[PDB]
């Protein structure tokens, strides 16, 4: 609740903005509109592009790379909105930049923002 | 008391610890069932709108559907499809208007038809469920037109095409009873029966006048198509019931949802979807509260449940929130759904005890309409 | 005995008695000084290898044997896709089924038949001793047993740490022993966020214990015919290499043109690249992928030739959903990916990069 | 504030939902988006249709008919939302029904709802 | 004392008592002036969006403009027009995508042009003012494209037509300095100068590298086209100033917006439009608060004001609210505008004293961007 | 003195000596027994009136003089529109300027000139006495003075309570002496919410002290030619009545075909309807407006003839923004409007409401 305090990750609830994998999410958590942690909701189109962050997992002490792939082709969900920016860099370093709509590669050319999934894609370093 | 977000956090952590792989993909919603419930958000007249598909039993959003300006949703009772009539413009809220009907697969939510309605014929009004309606075979969608005059549009869902507009009298709402027949409510206080063929003027028969001119029938009657029961409250909680099951209207004895003392002490129904009907229990549910007589669209904090045959009150629930709209699941041991427009929250209650079991928040900007399938 | 089987395979691996004129061993084409690939120049450069007869060339590039023991046996995975196996077209189930094939292929080691192989194994007193200890008396006298057992020994040897040491800079970075340079780290980040990750990482999500930078799936990325190699192989101007569709038991035409995703471990030192050796330089293999995404004219040109990349040998069944990512790699990202891919070089080959 | 209590008109602030001419307004007050009590905001289109209500003016004790005309062809303003229903009847009495989008007759056939004006059009009775 | 609602009530009551007749009509907004302020609401990535036109002097909404998905607004410094680049789809958020530029009359707010951009070329990103930009003659609009690669689209506003895409290096943002020249910011830490006043290929040249790899230049620098001054904060509140008035980039002495002691006590800039620049005063304004290093897009409660030539601190205002964006009017005794995304409110302050004078609430769902014209 | 002027006008108003053959007074065409309209039958029915010579027919319908005194003098209003004046085309600035005209019009009273009118006035000792008392000695021996004076007296007479009593049922209800019936009330509500109100109410907003159900502006609602009337007027089959554009000083072609909005007071009793008397029945005048809003085939048909309404006499400058309201009146609302408009009948004409209704 202090918005300026250092963000503190938890591994006990995926729908909260302090869930560990959401350390650089910007948008809405897909689990809250019928997707899951790592799948898109019905009717939306899964992008192949992403921004990335190194997120610390307080369950196991490891740092993982999360790929923030958007679910596209629907209006923004309006559920579980979150904006975290751990490590987040400006637009000229786009791989780490999260204001961008990472919808590229989605089916049917979908480029509207619905929500974001938080899959682990590799180890940080 | 483990929440769905906690359960998911544990399953994902187990998957990580086990080294389980899984392909990120697009989910399908679970099979439509009796406890699926749809919540439409007209968004206080915004140019775009949303529908939430909810698992009433889990209290989980399972999907959404985007819409345009004041869309009219429908749900096939057998669970085979859902649909809506919607309206968009070429530049947000300005420019060329397009009205259309979309039909969706209820598990993939993908559109399976997009059918243009020519000349922009929809009635644009705060959302009344029976201003757009499915025939009982599911093959035809009927929608209301107000301008230049009352009319009803016929859309062939199986052939995916608009057919034609039907001329009707000064009547309102659309309660289909057969593949080629529906009833409307007329300004004079009769119902009109409208039977239509592929061409020519439709057959229009009026019932007797069934209410006086100074008795006001609300915009949100409950209609069970499978029972052919229409349940129509007035502003005072007087309830009319019309049995259409024979194919012709027969008027049942009137019941009063409130006692003469409660009315004298200012109890009246109030809200949006103020009434629900459970077909198998033959029960009526009515949102009520103490209110001035011209505060009929405000929320209510109470629901009274009555036997539809005898009028006897079976329960009066303190809902514990400002409730605008109610509906029920049509299975045994039903859920009573109570939607707060102000909270943007669907509260999910045990219909027998009134007890709040769970809720679903963040349902858009001004959610108002709850729809369910009667699949039994 | 696991140890013993693999020690026997270690001897077979470098034994030229397994070739018809006794001029070549597994190690002639899979040279341990070159990450188990072929440094010999033939009619089509390093693109394809020359067999025991000194004349016959293959039609595919000799792949590394490094990390091949991590590839699962051929199967259909949980998503319904074909995965694993051996050879660029997966026609061998596993290493054991693969190992006898070069021995009998007239374009490679060229032994006439199994009996011929057995009779060479029998001529060596250490083999009678070593094989009989593991498989029983009489093993080398029955050509099918002898041949199977040699294959099993070879497969065992390839499963040893020598082939898969996990001591690249990447492995050292991931153990926390050092860090990526900034350029290498950029490259890593690009590799993981761009479409490379969809095919060149073992798992769709999560982390692999032993990452080898391939998902073991079959994809047609739309490569042209390598004309000098196709000529050298002699298969004809009308030949089509059908990839996975060449596997016996696969019949669906939709599998035509699809090849096994190679491990990118040691990629920097195992040029030339692709199943046909078509590209000499690692940068060129990277730039190929821009043909699907860049709007610039240069992206249609192979910089090694100054000419168009060429029509695909199999212009159907392309992996367009992965390949048409909507994003072009600029030169600075290409530089980054080259630097990252060099970190996948095993320690003993780091001197090959200077 | 108690929403169910009888509505009490005032004659001192037109931006509030208890201003006396708003006794059967449904939507948004135009004065809050660059219109005025009786004029539409720039870029919108003034309907010729209306629903009416008899609204009691506490300042002079008279009852006036207010014609609620919509300003159309913009998305809803989102400012000063109000919903009062003094004398408001169901849709089959449409002249007194205020869920209807009263945009008919607007220029360029505009039918989207932005806000509503509250002009006196006559005397009640 | 008297609010605008009260005054209007008083005026309306007098007109009625006097029997004044008046024609209901569509208003025109007042003439654009130095205290007009525009607030854009990207609505947290919603498919449709709004801009509010506000008289900063009265604190009054004077008009609105509808937009599509993540539109980019521009305002001609001379007050002659406003425009945006916007994006719509044929079925809300799905279907055929159309990108277009609209130009509006700043008093009627009617569109005077609607220019389609071929092949859906806009960069879709949370709203950065300098990702779409006017040339100082008002005849050209330049918009940024990211996919497949950094590029800049040229739109002729006079002839009302899209002209072409320009290929550029790996660079970001567009700062026009002449009718045929703009600058961009490159990954390598240089600026690129793009001279494009010909249908042929542009001339591209680079400046010196002016910042290292680990100094992060925010997404919302302030740029005064009339001064040619680009004011570019870092995450630590170090400020780069570049003077583009000669046509070539000159790099001005660096200034630190925060003291060493402040930076050791956790002070850092943060927000969205974190920085503003007043030209005639040559004054920089920076949103700062005590925060963790990676909470750089959170709101801030303080604004520091500093002299641009000397770096000397002129004030530190306690804003009294969670402020995401700032800007200033460009006239003599300027207003400091302070937009709260969370409150959906524009707080209007005296720039000299920092005191709150007035505020404008209900500015959409997540308002983020403030634009003014520099009419002097 | 105001009394005295009107009382003189009252005399002139029924005096047939102001017509050339002394057959005809103002009151012959503006008959007080018929809300000051012409009950007499002519070659075009009651569409147009016959003059003093017994055969010249006009080309326009004789309008009521009731409430004519509420109409402002011709001017341009604050919204920049022309408003007010007298005659269906506003060519007369006010009642004073109008009154002399029928006297000298050869198709009407047909006096040859002002001198001839002054001579008729002189012949009557009562006029010599009455006029001289108000205007001074010798007023009747100067033709222009006499003519102007007679016109002022008639204008004063028309401004008396007799012409504008405000005693219709509607006035009674608004005073709170009685209530509309349900149907009448429905007509009132429909009238004020539908397009009628944009033209047939004095004010754009607020409340009128003396409502006469017209804003006094000029509109082309796209009426056809009345064939039989046009025939009878002898103006010729290819004549075009240009409405307001016929006023001197109006030149703008945008004004062609526009006519002054008539007060709906006494409308139920002053049939036939419109500037050329084309429609016999009130219901039909109402239905005419449906041609611009209803989609159905029957809206194109004039129910009095069974054939299409006809093309507008003047096809340009139609008030389409007002007329094309997007809503069609059903038969219920037409009935309600008829019931409301009957309430606008002055008390003394209520017995005329039948006419079997
Ligand atoms: C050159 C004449 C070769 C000799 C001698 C041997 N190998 Fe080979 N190898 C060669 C080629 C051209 C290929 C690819 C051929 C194709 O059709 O795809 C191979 C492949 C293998 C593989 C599979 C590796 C993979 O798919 O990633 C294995 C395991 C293999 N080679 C092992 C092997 C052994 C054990 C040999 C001696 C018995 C042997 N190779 C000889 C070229 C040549
Ligand atoms: C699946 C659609 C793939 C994507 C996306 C990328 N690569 Fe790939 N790669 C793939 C296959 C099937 C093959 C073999 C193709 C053949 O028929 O020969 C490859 C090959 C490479 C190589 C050559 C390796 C070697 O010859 O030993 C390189 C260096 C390589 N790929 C790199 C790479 C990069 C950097 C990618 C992102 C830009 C990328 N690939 C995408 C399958 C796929
Ligand atoms: C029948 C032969 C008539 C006699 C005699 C008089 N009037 Fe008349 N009146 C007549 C017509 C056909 C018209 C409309 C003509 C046109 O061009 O519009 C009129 C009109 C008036 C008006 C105007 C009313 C209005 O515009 O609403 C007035 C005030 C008027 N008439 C008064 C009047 C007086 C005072 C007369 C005796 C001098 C008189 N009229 C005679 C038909 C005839
Ligand atoms: C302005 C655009 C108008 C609207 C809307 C309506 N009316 Fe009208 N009305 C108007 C004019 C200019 C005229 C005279 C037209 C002409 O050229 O003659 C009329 C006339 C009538 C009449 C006849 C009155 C008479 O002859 O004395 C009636 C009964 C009447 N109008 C009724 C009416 C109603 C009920 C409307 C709502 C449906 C309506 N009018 C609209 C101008 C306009
Ligand atoms: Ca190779
Ligand atoms: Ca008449
Ligand atoms: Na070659
Ligand atoms: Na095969
Ligand atoms: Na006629
Ligand atoms: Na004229």
């Amino acid at each position: 609740t202090d918005p300026r305090a250092k963000w503190v990750p938890q591994d006990n609830d995926i729908q909260a903005c302090d869930y560990w994998r959401h350390c650089s999410i910007d948008g809405n958590i897909c689990d809250c509109s019928g997707g899951s942690l790592t799948n898109c909701p019905p009717g939306t189109k899964l992008a192949t592009a992403s921004w990335v962050a190194s997120c610390y997992n307080p369950t196991d002490g490891q740092s993982y790379l999360i790929a923030y792939r958007d679910c596209c082709g629907y209006n923004v969900s309006g559920r579980c909105p979150c904006l975290n920016t751990e490590g987040e860099l400006p637009v000229y370093r786009p791989e780490f930049a999260n204001d961008i709509i990472w919808c590229f590669g989605a089916e049917d050319d979908a480029m509207t923002y619905h929500c974001t999934i938080s899959p682990i894609v590799g180890k940080a370093s | 008391q483990e929440t769905q977000g906690q359960a998911a956090a544990r399953a994902a952590a187990a998957d990580l610890a086990a080294g389980q792989d899984d392909e990120p993909r697009i989910l399908e919603a679970p099979a439509p069932d009796a406890r699926r419930v749809y919540v439409n958000d007209p968004a206080h007249f915004a140019a775009v709108t949303q529908q939430f598909v909810i698992d009433g039993e889990a209290g989980r959003v399972i999907g959404m559907i985007d819409g345009g300006f004041l869309p009219n949703p429908v749900v096939a009772d057998d669970g085979s499809f859902i649909a809506h009539a919607s309206t968009v413009f070429s530049r947000i809220a300005r420019g060329e208007r397009t009205d259309y009907v979309e039909v969706f697969d209820p598990v993939t939510l993908l559109p399976t038809a997009d059918i243009e309605l020519p000349d922009a014929p929809r009635f644009l009004v705060g959302t009344y469920p029976w201003m757009t309606s499915l025939t009982p075979d599911g093959k035809t969608l009927l929608f209301y037109q107000f301008s230049p005059a009352p009319a009803v549009g016929v859309v062939d869902l199986e052939g995916k095409a608009f057919k034609r507009m039907l001329d009707v009298p000064d009547c309102y709402h659309i309660f289909p009873t057969a593949p080629d027949t529906f009833f409307m409510h007329c300004r004079d206080g009769s119902l009109a029966k409208v039977a239509f063929g592929t061409e020519g003027t439709p057959e229009i028969t009026h019932t007797e006048v069934f209410h006086p001119e100074d008795e006001f029938l609300i915009n949100h009657p409950a209609y069970s198509q499978k029972a052919g029961r229409l349940v129509w409250p007035t502003y005072t909680g007087k309830i009319h019931q019309i049995d259409l099951s024979s194919g012709d209207a027969k008027f049942l004895p009137a019941v009063e949802a409130l006692t003469e003392a409660e009315r004298a002490d200012g109890w009246r129904p109030g809200g949006w979807q103020q009434v629900a009907y459970h077909r198998a229990l033959d029960r009526i549910y009515l949102l009520v509260d103490q209110r001035d007589e011209w505060r009929h669209k405000t929320a209510s904090r109470f629901v009274v449940v009555l036997d539809a045959k005898t009028g006897e009150r079976l329960a009066k629930f303190e809902m514990g929130h400002e409730i605008d709209s109610i509906n029920v699941s049509q299975d045994e041991k039903p859920l009573l759904y109570a939607l707060s427009t102000g909270d943007k929250t669907l509260y999910i209650h045990d219909a027998e005890s009134g007890e709040e079991l769970r809720s679903v928040n963040q349902l858009g900007h001004g959610p108002q309409v709850i729809t369910t399938a009667d699949m039994g | 005995a696991d140890d013993a089987l693999a020690a026997l395979g270690a001897q077979l691996f470098v034994d030229p008695a397994l070739s018809r004129n006794a001029t070549q061993s597994c190690a002639t084409c899979h040279d341990p000084a070159r990450a188990f690939t072929d440094p010999r120049e033939g009619k089509a450069g390093l693109a394809v290898s020359v067999g025991d007869d000194g004349q016959s060339h293959g039609d595919r590039n000799t792949p590394t044997l490094g990390y091949a023991a991590l590839v699962p046996a051929f199967h259909r995975d949980a998503n319904g896709k074909y995965k694993g196996g051996q050879f660029w077209d997966g026609r061998a189930d596993d290493l054991k089924q693969q190992a006898g094939q070069p021995m009998l292929n007239p374009v490679e080691m060229a032994m006439p038949d199994r009996a011929a192989v057995a009779a060479r194994l029998r001529d060596d007193p250490a083999y009678r001793t070593g094989f009989e200890a593991l498989f029983g008396k009489g093993v080398l006298d029955d050509p099918e047993r002898a041949f199977d057992a040699a294959a099993e020994a070879l497969a065992a040897y390839q499963a040893t740490g020598e082939f898969s040491p996990f001591d690249s800079k990447y492995d050292r970075v991931m153990r926390g022993e050092e860090k990526f340079t900034p350029l290498e780290e950029f490259g890593y980040t690009v590799f993981i966020t761009w479409n490379c990750r969809l095919c060149h990482m073992q798992r769709k999500q999560g982390v692999a214990e032993r990452e080898t930078f391939t998902n073991f799936e079959y994809h047609n990325i739309g490569l042209p015919v390598n004309e000098t190699a196709r000529e050298a192989s002699g298969l004809g101007a009308d030949h089509v290499d059908h990839g996975l569709l060449a596997r016996p038991g696969i019949e669906d035409p939709a599998q035509s043109g699809r090849f096994k995703v190679p491990s990118l471990r040691n990629v920097a030192v195992t040029g030339p690249y692709m199943h046909n050796g078509v590209f000499t330089d690692l940068r060129t293999a990277i730039l190929f992928y821009n043909k699907y995404t860049s709007r610039r004219p240069e992206a249609k040109i192979n910089p090694e030739t100054g000419a168009p990349w060429g029509e695909p040998e199999v212009a159907r069944n392309l992996s367009l959903a992965e390949l048409q990512s909507g994003l072009m790699l600029d030169d600075g990202r290409v530089d980054a990916l080259v630097a990252f891919l060099e970190t996948l070089t095993d320690r003993r080959y780091e001197p090959l990069l200077e």
